[PDB]
């Protein structure tokens, strides 16, 4: 019976909260805080042990872009810092491959990103990778057959709906099919076989819809949209469904978690957080 | 006040 966890995020400001949801009996958890407070971080599980990654403290006097990465331990419910990024990373995208954690893209005050970096836990070490092919911000992450897919984001001009692929074997990225729609905060996960991204902000509208990709036909297909428009929503997958967690949606914080099931298509309200927040970073153990 | 429309966050 493994959890959901959901870490900072942003109401009045950046938040610091650990909080986790238990989709078999709705309980909420109220964990220990992060160390310093942080959103648009990414969250991610390696090996039993949650990690926090990139972000920004946007308190109420002024805010600093965070190149740390933080590793939460259930068993202890204790936060302990690891090597921090060779750069800062605010709306940061990761994935896991092997145990390692590629912290992908993200902002440092204006420069928007393309490099890709690597953590090795069993010696806690970030080593840069290959960049990707476009500079990529408040971008979704997204892993594969042991490939990763960077998701839509910001180049620091336009808002993206291009999606690439990396392939850590040979250290090299690939371009694949663009999404229908253009996508700035999106979550991005892997449900089945096919990469899902729901939400985001198109440039105009904070939006409900939800396309997958799938890898073989190389189209994506919409399927059922969200109930709630909402953007810097916080993803995961837990037993073959898809979670949604808050976001922005052009009017208020959103506390409300949408949960998908891919058999009937449809979505349902599960749960509310204790608090509406967006820029949370989600992972589950 | 101005908000980052696609984050809802400040300035």
């Amino acid at each position: 019976g493994r959890l959901i966890y959901t870490a900072g995020g942003y109401f009045r400001q950046s938040l610091s909260y650990l909080e986790a949801y238990n989709p078999s009996n709705g309980s909420w958890l109220r964990l220990a805080d992060l160390q310093v407070p942080r959103s648009g971080l990414a969250g991610c599980v390696v090996g039993g042990l949650l990690y926090a990654v990139g972000g920004r403290n946007n308190s109420p006097d002024g805010n600093t872009d965070s190149s740390a990465l933080d590793c939460y331990n259930p068993m202890t419910n204790q936060w302990s810092p690891c090597a921090s990024m060779s750069v800062p990373r605010n709306r940061i995208g990761v994935g896991v491959i092997d145990g390692h954690i590629y912290a992908v893209g993200g902002s440092h005050g204006c420069i928007h990103h393309s490099s890709v970096e690597r953590y090795e836990p069993e010696r806690d070490e970030w080593h840069l990778v290959a960049p990707m092919l476009t500079r990529r911000i408040g971008v979704g992450v997204a892993v594969l057959n042991r490939l990763l897919y960077a998701v839509g984001g910001f180049d620091g001009t336009n808002r993206l709906n291009s999606a690439e692929c990396y392939y850590p074997e040979r250290n090299e990225w690939r371009m694949i099919t663009p999404m229908n729609t253009i996508r700035s905060g999106a979550g991005v996960c892997v449900l089945h076989n096919c990469i899902y991204a729901a939400g985001g902000y198109d440039g105009q509208d904070q939006l409900n819809s939800v396309e997958r990709y799938d890898v073989e036909t190389e189209t994506w297909t919409f399927v059922a949209p969200m109930r709630h428009h909402r953007s810097a929503l916080g993803i995961t997958v837990h037993q073959g469904k898809i979670y949604v967690l808050g976001g922005y949606d052009g009017h208020t914080f959103l506390d409300s978690v949408e949960c998908y099931d891919p058999d009937s298509d449809t979505w349902s309200e599960v749960t509310r957080m204790t608090s509406g927040r967006s820029g949370v970073g989600v992972a589950v153990t | 006040k101005e908000v980052d429309p696609s984050t809802g966050e400040l300035q």
